[PDB]
């Protein structure tokens, strides 16, 4: 199952609902007792990430469920200087 | 016990592989006529270390005579060296704990080129053995973050 | 008739271990006293053994701690010195027989980084968006086993330019001239 | 091995993945399962080449190397419009002011 993410400028990111579980934000809006349908929603709306960021975000992702188990050699994450300071305000709107 | 699982993956205890081919370093300079008694002569001598190289890497499997070396939970055995099976090769057992994992290592060297092989083994009856299940207690502390969790002081 | 004892040994320069133990005396005494609760074990005092060249003991919680074993005059390479290795382990004292067992390197900094050296603090996400200071994990090697939450990679990437950038600013204090010990130094041909 | 693939049409991102010597036709069933799309009615793109439904993803490009999860590749789509192709277009993301 996929689950599609929209961005604050309209921008659709569709990314493996067991990957985005990641974010415990996005958790809370996708798993649960189902009292507030969180098992029938796929879709969720961010006016606070851009896509930049928000495309940054969903790589951390698939980067997260791949080297998780793996001992082997972890990759390093690129994350420029200009995005730096603004992907930390993503990452603690959405992770915990 | 979730440690079989942690064995399936590859290189779960880093620098060493599943398989892997293992020399004798030791005295490289020297000629390999003066190797091949020395290896020997090492594993029957009684106070003699013997030790092994995966290639590639700095890692090695350190052979210890029992009666000048210790350590806090290593069990002395007189069979995970053994010589006098085979001629011409000499086999190696290791039980061991790699990060929480209990394994069982053999593998074996040729007498005449010195090179060998082996790989890691589960060892499923060490994991009940070991008491008080802290080995689930030492992967909690693993998997911990710290990077967030001190409280700021301003003064 | 004769008994055999197996355990995973790095084999590691001789200069390697002198930098080491320079740093863990440092960081116990004369420093901030960053690891003031670490204990050192001269060759004499250990337990005997021929090889034992010393042993350092790390405590962590609960009665936890981690020893590293330094080993010397080991299986000549060239010439005819002894050879110098390095062992990690694990010491859990709570149960029955203690539990030991070996840890390769990057795992053992990750464990001592959980209680020792310094790290982000509970404000450091809030103090790094709006302007104010901040520590900055000095010991950038403990983080280094698991991968990290995206709000560490982000936080730690802003730190980088922080170091990088003498104000042309400058919100947050530079890192010590001094390293830390790590075992992934003691026990790496890094190069 | 494994690649790591941004599919991109106009504002649509799906972020995937597929073993490196898989083939291009099957890479359009897996649009068709999220995007509703039917392969006959789908071109796929490589940087600045139209791919062949029968050639590897290995082959037109995607190796484990540049294809990762840190930094995957872009693969484009094109959604033919019914009786009549449409132009690729990708429109870019936002850029971050520093």
């Amino acid at each position: 199952m996929y689950v599609k993410l929209i961005s604050s400028d309209g921008h659709e990111f569709i990314v493996k609902r067991e990957h985005a579980l990641t974010s415990g934000t996005i958790k809370a809006m996708l798993s649960g007792p189902g009292q507030f349908a969180e098992n029938e929603t796929n879709e969720v709306n961010f006016r606070e990430i851009p896509s930049h960021v928000l495309s940054k975000v969903c790589m951390y992702f698939t980067y997260k469920v791949r080297y998780t188990n793996s001992s082997t050699e972890i990759p390093e994450f690129p994350i420029a200087p200009e995005i730096a300071l603004e992907l930390l305000m993503a990452a603690n709107f959405l992770d915990c | 016990p979730d440690q079989r699982s942690k064995f399936e993956n590859e290189e779960f205890f880093r620098k060493l592989s599943r398989e892997c081919e293992i020399k004798y370093t030791g005295f490289r300079d020297r000629p390999h006529e003066e190797r091949q008694a020395r290896f020997q002569n090492a594993c029957r001598d009684g106070r003699s270390e013997i030790a092994f190289v995966a290639t590639g890497t700095n890692l090695s499997l350190q052979f210890f005579p029992a009666s000048w070396q210790g350590e806090q939970r290593q069990t002395p055995s007189r069979e995970y060296v053994d010589l006098e099976r085979e001629a011409g090769k000499v086999y190696l057992k290791a039980p061991m704990i790699l990060n929480g994992v209990c394994v069982i290592w053999k593998g074996w060297i040729d007498l005449q080129r010195l090179d060998g092989m082996g790989c890691l083994e589960f060892d499923e009856e060490r994991a009940q053995q070991e008491d008080a299940l802290a080995q689930q207690a030492f992967e909690e502390a693993r998997r911990r973050t710290r990077e967030f969790e001190d409280r700021d002081r301003s003064h | 008739e004769k008994m055999w004892i197996v355990r995973p040994v790095w084999r590691v320069d001789r200069r390697k271990i002198e930098q080491w133990h320079s740093l863990v005396k440092y960081h116990m005494y004369k420093g901030k006293k960053e690891a003031r609760e670490w204990e050192y074990v001269p060759h004499f005092k250990v337990p005997w053994g021929w090889w034992s060249h010393s042993e350092v003991h790390i405590p962590l919680g609960n009665n936890t701690k981690i020893k590293v074993t330094t080993y010397w005059n080991l299986t000549t390479e060239k010439g005819w010195l002894g050879t110098y290795g390095a062992a990690l382990a694990y010491i859990d004292q709570k149960c029955d027989p203690p539990y030991f067992t070996d840890i390769d390197p990057i795992v053992a900094d990750s464990l001592i980084h959980k209680i020792y050296f310094p790290c982000f603090t509970d404000k450091a996400i809030r103090q790094a968006i709006l302007g104010e200071k901040v520590l900055l994990c000095g010991f950038q090697r403990g983080h280094r086993d698991q991968v990290g939450t995206l709000q560490y990679l982000a936080i730690q990437a802003w730190a980088r330019e922080q170091v990088k950038k003498h104000g042309r600013g400058s919100q947050v204090t530079l890192p010590s001239r001094v390293h830390f010990p790590s075992l992934a130094y003691l026990c790496g041909t890094l190069a | 091995m494994d690649v790591f693939l941004m599919i991109r049409r106009h504002k649509t991102t799906i972020f995937t993945d597929a073993k490196e010597s898989s083939t291009v036709f099957e890479l359009k069933r897996i649009v068709e399962g999220i995007l509703k799309r039917p392969p006959d009615e789908q071109r796929l793109y490589k940087d600045d080449q139209l791919l062949d439904d029968g050639k590897t993803l290995g082959e037109c490009g995607f190796t484990s190397q540049t294809a990762r999860p840190q930094a995957p590749a872009t693969v484009g789509l094109a959604f033919r419009a019914d009786d009549t192709f449409e132009a690729l277009c990708i429109e870019p993301f936002s850029s971050p002011p520093e």
